[PDB]
């Protein structure tokens, strides 16, 4: 499990792997770990399959009612706060949730990080997962706020590949989304074995 | 002291075809080092286009089956129509999460036809996360069936082989071959093989015997 | 603790030791282990002392209230049902060894056994308590169908004294009781 | 015996809900027409003041992204019914991954309007028109304070309700088109209202199968009125 | 009279008319009689056919409370159905708490106190039913009880409930019921029904006879007088 | 007139008028006729239009695979008893794994409607339920009433001007036990055509026919499949 | 129930041509002490179905109390209906599953035999709510001992007469006396037919001890 997210001048980049295991047994290789909440919001899956699947679907149930009652989209800081209060009521009962919230706002970009323990922080760069610590170093060596769009696509695609190389619980495919001002857009989805012929060559 | 869980064995197989779906399971019910019966299939015809399989703890399998069959009637008289394949997988995920802190010990696979007439297989976990796949194998012999179907159906790790879609007749003999090889090395598998075929013309059934040891 | 109950043609015969102990120290040296509920129905108790005294007060409250409404003497099987409805319900909370015996006008002498579990069964003779395990081989080689009253008083006196031979939860003094249609004869045996 | 929801008449009846039907009559008119191309919908505003802000008066609300609404009668009870009608379509998508059909929306709505004295309050004072395009095509339904639910092909309620129905039954047929039914609807409106029909007295709302958006017309309404 | 609205109010002379009004609602129902011999209790109900579409055994007034207890209700039929379910539920708790069959002397006390509770509050009304209770045992013999809408409950040898309450008990008391057997009683019950207005100003009727005693070994069931039809053969000979 | 206000208040004649008034709400609804053979029980209802182009209000509604009911009276009390009806049918499927006997389900309704006919705070249910079903001993035709009495019968018609339908059923009830569905259905809908004013005819758009059979699940036919039933009929003798 | 005080032992059951036969012994052991030598462990339900049980006996008197009430509650209606043997098997499973969900289970293992509509019925009920059907059943140590003798004959011959079935049970009840430490040499045999439920008296076995003279 390895996800990352970083914002820059032209929006937010979201990338993740697709491998979900069960002990030492790989269950699948085509797990979509970036949950499409809205046409203007995105959420990740990191730690616990049904825990990140249920509560973000319940958050998407809540943000639609907020749009109908007020004739306006929800802000990014609002949705991350509503998710933090729902999980905090089950503190200590044994949940696992480490997702991220992305989306464009009236204040510009938006990037928050929500734990099951109760940590709600903002920031510019994040990397969540078991192989997350392999992704901080290769990202920060190439990170800049004024990167190009095609340059930012190659940075996140490189960083997932180096994480799936060293980690054993990470592999499959590399998904890649791009959050624009109007809404998010799916970039691509590449296999790791196809990148190995490209990068090592 | 009292313990509320026990393992019963079982093996469930599903393959999503182009315009069909095949659900297969064994009929051996066991516990510990004893055989309760040799006739207990895991197939359950929910609708005319959807068959569910339930493995794991057998007491939860009898309970969870009757809860779903009640809510099929509760959907219909409230909506004047039957559920789809994807609607059942969305409903089942809420039922499995509803007992999050006392979970069902049941592995679930739903196979059937969508509204376009194509195959669809949904796999599950005992807490309620799901995804749509082309083929899954759940149960005690799950590790002995997934690498072989990656070779034959998914064509993984193969070179210079075209990707022909799996026909109905070729898919029947692939199901009949994997359960013979699985019953040799696994002890929780044998005594029969119930196969359900879901097409646009109804649901067919077929029973193939296995070794009885 | 050792309790004893034998029915005969007329009625029943009860008997018990005293020796209420704690650890290895005798707290109470002489003890009424048998308790009146109605004029014809007794029970002899075993297990925890504070548990069995609380149950015997509630059954006497319920059965004593119940017979005044019917204007009839109660049944012995009715009284044994009331101990079952409390011991089975409040199990994992009580340790009771109740044996119910007494004469009834409809059926004569009856003996019921309610162990620590909560089941109920009618028997010809019944033993119970901690010291009852030592006389189980004596009580069935000596019992004979068709005894008189004076044989049963002789029977339970020798039967208790073997459990009351030395065994640390038993001994003390013998309290006997005979219930028939005429009355209730209670006596204390020593020497 | 005519002041209680817990009391019958010698003939029928209520005598309480019958008075609730009368509360619709002092509302504003509203016309909805079902057509095979989609469902159009019209209403009259009755703006009182120029300082009164016009878009704060709602008559068409968006229940869901393929279902519109219309109302008359008491405004205070209407906002209660719109609230759960948005929630019940939202709870259904949460547990089924699908859009609730237009008929089964009003099943959830009518289950609470028949709870006024049937718990263990008063009935409501508002009639509703529900238009939408579900998997059975375009639909148009109608309810009442008495919970009596029915499907209509073309319905007009509120004030001028009966006078609209006689003219509306004249021009309706099965083979209408959507652009024909829109201009046919507001010929009826300018014959039943007292002010001169302009771009500020009325508002429109349509729904189409492939155009599930746009349950409103924003000053394309000026083009329809100028070609009457 | 105005001072007769609630059941919790007294008249200026000291009686409750809401109990008095519900008593003569039982008066408009058809006649149901009860009688006991020395070794059993025999019921009997005059029951009239509504028009023609009745299907020969519907909505009966001979209930079955316990293994040995049944009812012979008359009055508002729907109110008697809810009252019969109380007696079914009351006899079940006596089994589960004491382990033997309910005595009829104790059963009629539990029911009559329940009827009494609906004659005290202004929220509820008194019942509009009166009924019979018959049972048989080997330690108690046969008993026969009687419960009014007010709640007064005590024992009879014979009774009648309906229009002809007085007109039936005139000819009940000229029977030597202390020594007859309850097979000879069955042919004698049927003539008591057919004397007093079976179909004279009414349209039609059908006789029902319930049956409990020593020959049934304590069971309560309907008569086998569909077998040999002897009740109507012996009672219709009393035309002159 | 002062006694004519509440359910609790008795009369000096001994008749509670509020129960007597809920019978009058049954006569407001349209007529419906149910009957049965040895093997097949068919109930036929009559739709009523609201306007000239609205859909007709449905009467017969499915309950279980062996139980279907008709309706006459308040639509508020209609769906309130239906939700109580469907809950009890699936509890026996969930617990006992058998279908309910029809005769003991209706006894639950008489216990259900008895409380709001005695305690203050809730009116009686104005409703006219006809019930057809299959237990292990064949078909049944049941009716209820707001006085909480339920009547077993072999033929019944309730609703507006349903007395003329009862006269047709009494002089043809000897023929009902033997004939099969091709005429047993059109024995029933010859009884509806006397509950009509003598100038209009029973068309295809205003009638519903529901059939449950010994080997047949309860099926509702309306507006398209009534045409194989309305064929082969005579007119009224006018 | 967390601690079973007074327990039973193995209960057998097998179908034949037009009926189901069920046998069990009459022992009320407490741990290793056989405290109660004379109890009945087979309950006769009304006319077609029939119940024998293992596990805790105080819990069995509770289910004897509840099932005895429900049969009376339907017979007093007199509507011509009764509980099928499959409906008792459905109700009893939901009773056991709802009881273990509160973490306070009933320590039992129950075998339901019934014959209705010309069809035999033989159902199993576990403490944990595990239920199935089988042509032959055995509980406790009998599932290790008498169960291979049951399945051996039923595969070489699928149907059995009444005399072939009753003789086969006495062979298996003879075996359990030799090697079960909680057995008892006095048992009773219950059998359903089209004529109804019939329970035989306290029968005994016939043992062999000729290998004792060997070394």
């Amino acid at each position: 499990t390895t996800t990352l997210a970083f914002k820059f001048r032209h929006g937010v980049i979201v990338a993740a792997d697709s491998r979900a295991t069960a002990g030492a047994y790989i269950a699948s290789q085509t797990v979509k770990k970036v949950i499409e909440i809205n046409p203007y919001l995105l959420g990740t899956m990191a730690g616990g399959a049904a825990d990140c699947s249920f509560w973000e679907r319940l958050l998407a149930r809540q943000c639609r009612i907020y749009e109908l009652r007020n004739k306006e989209r929800i802000s990014v800081a609002a949705a991350s706060k509503l998710l933090a209060n729902m999980v905090y009521q089950y503190k200590g009962m044994g949940l696992s949730m480490g997702t991220m919230i992305c989306g464009w706002d009236k204040r510009g970009p938006g990037l928050y990080y929500v734990d099951s323990e109760g940590n709600r922080i903002s920031g510019a760069t994040f990397s969540v997962g078991s192989g997350s610590v392999y992704a901080y170093g290769v990202m920060d060596r190439g990170y800049s706020y004024d990167l190009e769009v095609e340059q930012a696509y190659d940075l996140a695609r490189r960083a997932i590949y180096q994480a799936t190389y060293r980690d054993a619980y990470s592999g499959g495919a590399v998904n890649l989304y791009h959050v624009r001002e109007d809404g998010w857009i799916r970039v691509s989805s590449d296999n790791v074995a196809d990148l190995h012929e490209k990068y090592s060559g | 002291r009292f313990s509320p869980y026990v393992f019963n064995g079982g093996t469930i197989l599903a393959i999503a075809g182009e315009d069909f779906a095949i659900v297969a399971s064994d009929t051996r019910l066991s516990e510990g080092f004893s055989i309760h019966t040799r006739d207990s299939p895991k197939c359950y015809k929910l609708t005319d286009k959807t068959v569910i399989g339930c493995s794991g703890f057998h007491g939860d399998c009898l309970t969870l089956t009757k809860i779903i069959e009640a809510r099929l009637k509760m959907y219909k008289h409230s909506n004047n129509k039957a559920m789809t394949t994807g609607a059942i997988a969305a409903m089942l995920s809420t039922i499995l999460y509803s007992r999050r802190f006392f979970p069902y010990y049941v592995y679930n696979i739903i196979g059937g036809l969508d509204e376009e007439g194509k195959g669809a297989v949904y796999s599950f976990d005992p807490v309620g996360s799901y995804q749509r796949d082309s083929f899954k194998a759940g149960g005690s012999a799950s590790a002995m069936l997934q690498p072989l179907l990656d070779n034959q159906v998914g064509f993984k790790n193969m070179q210079n082989v075209e990707h022909v879609p799996l026909s109905l007749d070729r898919a029947m003999r692939l199901v009949k071959d994997v359960f013979i090889s699985a019953a040799e090395r696994d002890v929780y598998t044998g005594d029969a093989l119930r196969i359900c075929i879901v097409t646009k013309e109804g649901i067919r059934e077929e029973t193939v015997s296995l070794r009885k040891d | 603790t050792t309790i004893m109950a034998v029915q005969f043609d007329g009625g029943v015969v009860l008997g018990a030791d005293s020796r209420t102990t704690t650890g290895s120290y005798i707290a109470n040296r002489v003890t009424d282990k048998l308790t009146p509920i109605h004029d014809r129905i007794f029970c002899c108790r075993s297990g925890s002392a504070a548990d069995t005294q609380a149950v015997a007060d509630a059954v006497t409250y319920q059965l004593g209230f119940h017979s005044i409404e019917l204007n009839e003497p109660p049944l012995v099987h009715t009284a044994a049902s009331l101990f079952k409805e409390m011991c089975y319900r409040y199990r994992e909370d009580l340790m009771a060894g109740i044996i119910i015996a007494g004469w009834d006008p409809q059926e004569g002498g009856q003996v019921y056994s309610v162990p620590m579990g909560g089941m109920m069964v009618r028997q010809s003779f019944a033993i119970g308590g901690s010291g009852s395990s030592y006389i189980y081989g004596y009580v069935d080689a000596t019992y004979r169908e068709g005894m008189t009253k004076e044989e049963c008083l002789q029977f339970t006196a020798n039967a208790l004294a073997l459990a009351m031979e030395r065994d640390g939860s038993s001994g003390g003094v013998i309290r006997l009781a005979a219930i028939a249609e005429s009355g209730v004869e209670r006596q204390v045996l020593l020497g | 015996y005519d002041r209680g929801v817990n009391t019958f008449s010698p003939e029928g009846r209520l005598f309480q809900v019958e008075y609730a039907i009368e509360a619709i009559k002092l509302g504003s008119t509203a016309i909805g027409i079902q057509t095979s191309e989609g469902v159009c919908l019209a209403v009259e505003k009755r703006i009182t003041s120029p300082l009164m802000e016009p878009s704060s008066i709602e008559k068409i609300v968006e229940i869901d992204a393929h279902i519109g609404c219309a109302m008359s009668g008491l405004i205070a009870d209407a906002k209660t019914l719109i609230d759960k009608a948005r929630v019940e379509t939202q709870n259904h998508w949460f547990t089924y991954n699908e859009t609730m059909t237009v008929e089964s929306v009003t099943q959830a709505v009518s289950n609470l309007a028949l709870q006024f004295g049937e718990e263990d309050s008063r009935p409501f004072g508002v009639a509703l028109l529900f238009g939408g395009v579900d998997e059975k095509g375009p639909q148009l339904f109608h309810m009442d304070p008495s919970g009596t639910f029915v499907q209509c092909d073309a319905r007009a309620i509120g004030s001028a309700s009966e006078g609209a129905q006689s003219s509306l039954q004249e021009v309706y047929h099965k083979s209408m088109t959507l652009k024909e039914a829109i201009k046919s609807s507001l010929i009826i409106l300018k014959q039943v209202m007292e002010e001169k029909l302009n771009a500020t007295n009325i508002e429109l709302a349509t729904v189409q199968p492939g155009q599930n958006f746009h349950m409103f017309t924003k000053e394309e309404l000026e083009e329809v009125i100028k070609d009457i | 009279t105005g001072y007769d609205l609630s059941a919790s109010t007294f008249s200026p002379d000291g009686r409750v008319f809401q109990v008095e009004y519900a008593m003569k609602a039982v008066e408009n129902s058809s006649t149901a009689i009860g009688i006991r011999c020395k070794d059993g209790v025999v019921f009997g109900v005059e029951k009239l056919v509504l028009s023609k579409l009745y299907e020969e055994g519907s909505n009966k007034r001979l209930f079955n409370v316990d293994r040995h207890v049944g009812m012979a209700v008359a009055g508002l039929l729907a109110d008697a159905r809810s009252l019969a379910d109380i007696a079914r539920e009351e006899a079940s708790n006596f089994r589960s708490n004491f382990g033997y069959n309910i005595p009829l002397k104790h059963l009629a006390d539990r029911v009559a106190m329940y009827v009494h509770a609906y004659t005290l509050y202004s929220a509820v009304r008194p019942f509009g039913c009166s009924f019979m209770l018959g049972s048989y045992s080997v330690n108690d013999g046969a008993q026969l009880y009687m419960i009014d809408p007010s709640g007064v409950s005590y024992g009879y040898w014979g009774c009648a409930i309906g229009k002809a309450r007085q007109a039936a008990k005139t000819e009940i008391e000229k029977l030597q019921m202390k020594e007859m057997t309850c097979r000879d009683i069955v042919k004698e019950v049927a003539k008591i029904i057919y004397i007093v207005h079976d179909e004279v100003k009414d349209k039609a009727f059908e006789l029902e006879l319930s049956w409990v005693g020593e020959l049934t070994n304590g069971r309560h069931e309907i008569v086998p007088k569909d077998i040999r039809e002897e009740a109507e053969k012996y009672a219709k000979e009393s035309l002159k | 007139n002062q006694y004519d206000n509440d359910v609790t208040v008795w009369s000096p004649q001994g008749r509670i008028h509020q129960i007597e008034y809920a019978m009058e709400a049954v006569k407001q609804g349209s007529a419906t006729v149910g009957l049965k053979s040895k093997t097949h029980a068919v109930l036929v209802a009559l739709k009523r239009a609201q306007s000239e182009l609205a859909a007709h209000q449905k009467k017969i509604l499915h309950v279980d695979n062996h139980i279907g009911i008709s309706i006459a009276g308040l639509t508020a009390d209609a769906r309130l008893l239906c939700n109580f009806m469907r809950q009890e049918c699936l509890d026996s499927r969930f617990v006992f794994d058998r279908p309910l006997p029809v005769s003991r389900l209706v006894s639950l309704i008489g216990s259900k409607t008895q409380i709001p006919t005695q305690r203050y705070g809730r009116r009686p249910y104005g409703v006219g339920l006809l019930i057809a079903g299959y237990d292990d001993m064949g078909p049944h035709i049941f009716q209820t009433c707001p006085s909480a009495n339920y009547f077993d019968c072999r033929a019944m018609s309730i609703g507006a001007r349903s007395q003329s339908a009862r006269t047709y059923l009494e002089r043809h009830m000897s023929e009902f036990m033997e004939c099969n569905l091709n005429e047993l259905v059109k024995h029933g809908l010859r009884a509806l055509r006397e509950t009509l004013p003598a100038e209009q005819d029973l068309t295809t758009k205003n009638v519903s026919i529901g059939i449950v059979g010994k080997d047949l699940e309860f099926t509702i036919y309306d507006d398209d499949d009534v045409s194989p039933f309305l064929e082969g009929l005579e007119e009224r003798p006018q | 129930t967390q601690n079973p005080m007074v327990t039973g032992t193995s209960v057998l059951g097998v179908k034949f041509e037009g009926g189901v036969v069920i046998a069990a012994d009459m022992l009320g052991s407490y741990g290793s002490l056989a405290r109660f030598r004379n109890i009945s462990r087979i309950m006769r339900v009304n006319n077609s179905t029939m119940l024998g049980a293992s596990g805790d006996y105080a819990d069995f008197q509770y289910l004897k109390q509840v099932l005895g009430q429900m049969v009376i509650d339907e017979e007093l209606l007199g509507d011509g209906h009764s509980y099928s043997p499959r409906a008792i098997h459905s109700w009893l499973t939901r009773a056991m599953y709802s009881r273990r969900s509160k973490m306070n289970p009933l320590w039992n293992t129950m075998v339901i035999g019934g014959y209705a509509d010309g069809e035999s019925f033989l159902g199993y009920v576990d403490m944990l709510g595990v239920a199935y059907e089988a042509p032959s059943l055995a509980t406790g140590y009998g599932a290790y001992l008498a169960q291979p003798l049951l399945r051996e004959v039923l595969e070489k011959q699928p149907v059995l007469s009444q005399t072939e079935a009753r003789d086969l049970v006495e062979r298996c009840m003879r075996v359990l006396y030799y090697r079960d430490a909680r057995s008892y040499n006095r048992f009773q045999i219950a059998t359903v037919t089209e004529k109804g439920v019939e329970i035989e008296g306290p029968l005994s076995t016939e043992t062999n001890w000729d290998i004792a003279h060997m070394i």
